[PDB]
């Protein structure tokens, strides 16, 4: 009961992927074959970590996702990687052509040849479950995988699966890991598309883990892999509401409920602690007040933007490890007098506090540090916009002049959707404006 | 996956296997096909440019075409001859003449069918075809005629897959023939409307890297290929080896092509035959340039920077940025982020590190200019033209070669004058 | 008020099913829209290659004709 079934797309989703069901697969006591000894109900059950994993006959926890992309390098490593066993051979699906960053190839020209069997491998995962609460879309905005078979893939879950939740892990664009120059056409472009597909949306600027890993956790060029097992411990604690089940627990859909207060209105910003090196670990016992003051600065934030220069609709704190409601309560008295946390005037000023009493694990081997407590912030905020507005000024530039447009016109599009699409976004600048100003 | 070479005339079956003879030394091919090396971060993409036969053979997926049989003789008795397959060599009779009509209409048209038919075998064999590479000359028969001909022909029957090309640009330095200049605005023209991403390398450049870097008085062919062989195998560095950025020719086409006709790129390179800040300021220097062209004079509308051998990624970040936030004026204000950058831990033969430069600067219009003069100073005076008109051309497309490639000058010129606002 | 209450559920039906149906409908005209214009621009590519090929034979043709 309560299942949900991810789906990674192109690179970034597919390697985060990795990231994601590695550290699940810790969490839960999994093995790489995927065996778990803490399980004493062999073929199933209706424990906590169910809704995220099946179970075979033969004592094996399937993970409930599909990987997806349309060129074959990034999942064959899925398949000759540590955890292969972990997932049968049909949820890993690949084409041989890539979108080649064109949002035009991977929602049109190549993604219309492999949609289809696609969502016949996600019907399979869906006839597993006895109840679907809803999808978990991991993708980048910048690839053309990432960001046009997301968009198509988004339009087709709706049709066949109707108002269904859908959430997304969406990576925003950053010229630190950059990979193309028209990256903000793809992002524009899908953005459009997707809003009205999908419930929630947890943006995930690569700057903002770029810089995390390089001030905190001392590394002086972070990889992918260093950015990756960050991108997971946020959401693992994102998703530690739906795998574990404590009495302070609450699910995913209750947090929805205060984070999205209008249907377009739906990009939470994501703010995690602490990150820290083993290094710097050893004998620094970080209390509740110190991980919660964290969750303010800017510096630790997912996206960056100043909340500050913005207006709270919403503030979640997702703690997990060892933390009491007491010690979380004096750290948000102690917040609420120091900081600059402004609400809207038509919404209240609590902040809605979940406990989840297993601790965070870390990959052996790697450089996030095993901390006893953390936390995960979640908050709705209007400041939020000014990644929609760093993302709409470079489009402006390119499309001006009409840079890179024939590209995506040679594949079919109009220069219709570009026009379209960009107005959506000004739309959508113009909406968090408006919830943000005060009232009559 | 996979590309389909192809070299036409005398220049481009010579640069083309020194070409062969360079990226089989890195992926540690010898002569008979076999490999014998190192790693295998030689074997993960050596499909890409390699056909494994039998006995875990490699064969280049290679074309040789002339209408002059003694220049494809010559390149089976060299060092890498007998490592191509023979099926592949398609030889005329005739020989060119130094004639762009007899390559592209008359007698390199009754020899094309013959080479689609190679082409077309070695198509059929593939997974999933990125598409072809050509090299080849302007200023020739063969390659300039033949070549562009060949260009359209496999359009037609290949038209979603990318063609790119690597085009060698006339010279008076290098080159004593006088009608090169029409043989180079007529190829323009078809390079214009039918290739996707052509790498132009300039003879006047490589003479006069030649001449006063390398501090050579006599500069033979083999001094000039040696840069070109340099060049292409730096140019194809993200092609060959397992890389995150611009692994293949569309990705590297829709990253560097912002116009469909602004296509025609600046190639460098450095050391010129060692730390990160010195390889960054060698590498934008004019000096360095394949192209005979002063990157000052104009503005990148994006440029691709390959970086070869082990060193701090760190140090690359920082440098790119310090050249590009220092030098900004010469950067399109209405393109952000334009220059990607990529790093591959196995270096070039020789050197311990090396980077090689790819830019679409508007700065390619003093080249273009060159040639435009050359041209109309011939052509005022209608000379040397029975040459081309007794093949069976009119002077009208002469005048449209030359008006489309004085469009192709206004255009580079058009938005290096462009604006944000 | 039991009128009322299946008035709601029933509505409530009813936006799913214009949800449903509306974005079909949008896709399906989307890829439709897309796969017209994709074949218009190859027949064009294709088109003016073989004006090349028509102007080709227009050169083999005329030196035919020149002696
Ligand atoms: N955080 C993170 N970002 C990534 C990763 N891999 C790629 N990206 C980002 O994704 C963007 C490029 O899109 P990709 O996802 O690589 O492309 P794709 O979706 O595979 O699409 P095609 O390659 O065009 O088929 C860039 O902005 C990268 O920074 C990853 O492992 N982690
Ligand atoms: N860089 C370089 N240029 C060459 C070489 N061989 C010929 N060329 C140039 O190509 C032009 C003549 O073309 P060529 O290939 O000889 O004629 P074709 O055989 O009929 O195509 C002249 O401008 C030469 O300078 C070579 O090995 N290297
Ligand atoms: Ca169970
Ligand atoms: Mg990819």
């Amino acid at each position: 009961m309560r299942e949900c079934i991810s789906i990674h797309v192109g690179q970034a989703g597919v390697q985060i992927g990795n990231a994601c069901w590695e550290l699940y697969c810790l969490e839960h006591g999994i093995q790489p074959d995927g065996q778990m000894p803490s399980d004493k109900t062999i073929g199933g059950g209706d424990d906590s970590f169910n809704t995220f994993f099946s179970e075979t006959g033969a004592g094996k926890h399937v993970p409930r996702a599909v990987f997806v992309d349309l060129e074959p390098t990034v999942i064959d490593e899925v398949r000759t990687g540590t955890y292969r066993q972990l997932f049968h051979p049909e949820q890993l699906i690949t084409g041989k052509e890539d979108a080649a960053n064109n949002y035009a190839r991977g929602h049109y020209t190549i993604g219309k040849e492999i949609i289809d069997l696609v969502l016949d491998r996600i019907r399979k995962l869906a006839d597993q479950c006895t109840g679907l609460q809803g999808f978990l879309v991991f993708h980048s905005f910048g690839g053309g995988t990432g960001s046009g078979f997301t968009s198509l893939l988004m339009e087709r879950l709706s049709v066949d699966y109707g108002k269904k939740s859908k959430l997304e892990f969406s990576i925003y664009p950053a010229p630190q890991v950059s990979t193309a120059v028209v990256e903000p056409y793809n992002s524009i472009l899908t953005t459009h598309t997707t809003l009205e597909h999908s419930d929630c949306a947890f943006m995930v600027d690569n700057e903002a883990i770029y810089d995390i890993c390089r001030r905190n956790l001392d590394i002086e060029r972070p990889t992918y892999t260093n950015l990756n097992r960050l991108i997971s411990q946020i959401v693992s604690s994102i998703t530690a509401s739906l795998r574990f089940d404590g009495a302070l627990n609450v699910d995913l859909t209750e947090f929805q409920t205060n984070l999205v207060p209008y249907p377009r209105i739906h990009f939470p910003l994501a703010t995690y602690a602490p990150v820290i090196s083993a290094e710097k670990a050893y004998h620094e016992q970080l209390s509740v007040a110190e991980i919660t003051n964290a969750c303010f600065e800017p510096a630790n934030q997912m996206v960056k933007c100043d909340p500050r220069h913005g207006k709270y609709m919403a503030c979640c704190l997702l703690y997990r490890g060892d933390v009491v409601p007491k010690d979380v309560n004096a750290a948000i008295a102690t917040i609420k007098t120091k900081r600059s946390i402004q609400f809207v005037d038509w919404c209240p000023t609590g902040f809605k506090v979940g406990i989840n009493y297993q601790p965070p694990t870390v990959v052996p081997g790697g450089d996030l540090a095993k901390v006893q407590r953390a936390v995960c912030m979640l908050s709705n905020t209007t400041a939020i916009a000014e990644a929609w507005a760093r993302l709409d000024h470079k489009f402006d530039l390119m499309y001006a002049k009409r840079a890179f447009v024939h590209w995506y016109v040679g594949e079919g599009m109009e220069e219709g959707e570009f026009s379209e699409a960009r107005e959506d976004m000004a739309a959508l600048e113009k909406d968090y404006e408006e919830v943000g100003v005060d009232s009559v | 996956r996979e590309i389909v070479h192809i070299q036409a005339g005398q220049c481009g079956n010579q640069i083309g296997a020194k070409f062969w003879e360079v990226i089989s030394d890195e992926h540690g091919i010898d002569p008979t096909g076999s490999y014998h090396g190192d790693s295998d971060l030689q074997l993960e993409r050596i499909n890409v440019y390699y056909n494994e036969a039998t006995g875990n053979k490699y064969v280049p997926r290679a074309i040789l075409v002339d209408l002059e049989p003694g220049t494809m003789d010559s390149v089976r008795s060299g060092p890498f001859g007998q490592i191509f397959r023979p099926d592949n060599f398609v030889f005329g009779q005739s020989g060119a003449g130094n004639n762009w009509a007899k390559g592209h209409y008359t007698e390199g048209a009754e020899l094309v069918d013959s080479v689609l038919d190679v082409v077309r075998k070695e198509s059929e064999s593939c997974d999933c075809l990125q598409g072809f590479q050509l090299t080849h000359s302007l200023g020739g028969g063969t390659g300039s005629g033949m070549g562009t001909l060949l260009i359209s022909k496999i359009r037609e029957e290949y038209p979603d897959r990318i063609m790119n090309t690597f085009s060698v640009m006339p010279s008076p330095k290098v080159s004593d023939t006088v009608v090169e200049p029409y043989n180079a605005t007529l190829s323009v023209h078809q390079l214009v409307e039918n290739t996707d991403e052509t790498y132009c390398i300039d003879n006047e450049a490589l003479y006069d890297i030649c001449f006063r870097t390398l501090k050579l008085t006599t500069p033979t062919y083999g001094d000039l290929n040696h840069l070109v062989s340099a060049t292409m195998s730096g140019v194809t560095t993200c092609l060959r080896f397992p890389g995150q950025l611009n692994a293949d020719l569309r990705k590297l086409a829709v990253n560097m092509v912002p116009f469909p006709r602004l296509h025609f790129f600046m190639p460098g390179f450095a050391p010129l035959t060692l730390t990160v800040p010195e390889l960054t300021q060698q590498m934008f220097d004019s000096k360095n340039m394949m192209a005979a062209c002063d990157p000052r004079h104009g503005r990148y509308l994006t440029v691709a920077a390959i970086f070869r051998g082990r060193m701090s990624m760190k140090e690359v970040d920082e440098q790119m940025l310090n050249v590009q936030n220092k030098n900004s004026s010469y950067f399109v204000e209405w393109i952000p982020n334009n220059v990607k950058t990529a790093v591959c831990d196995i270096p070039p033969r020789g050197l311990k590190m090396s980077a090689t430069f790819i830019g679409n600067s508007t700065a390619i219009q003093e080249l273009f200019k060159r040639i435009s003069e050359q041209f109309t100073a011939m052509f005022r005076r209608k000379a040397f033209l029975h040459w081309y008109t007794g093949e069976g051309m009119d002077e009208m497309e002469f005048t449209e070669a030359e008006s489309n490639m004085n469009d192709l000058v206004s255009e580079y010129q058009q938005y290096q004058d462009a604006t944000a606002d | 008020k039991r009128e009322h209450e299946r008035e709601v559920i029933q509505k409530a039906i009813e936006e799913n099913n214009n949800f449903i149906k509306m974005a079909k409908e949008k896709l399906a005209q989307k890829m439709e829209s897309n796969k017209e214009n994709r074949e218009a621009h190859l027949a064009a590519m294709l088109e003016r290659l073989q004006e090349k090929d028509k102007h080709a034979e227009e050169v083999r043709k005329n030196k035919e004709l020149k002696e």
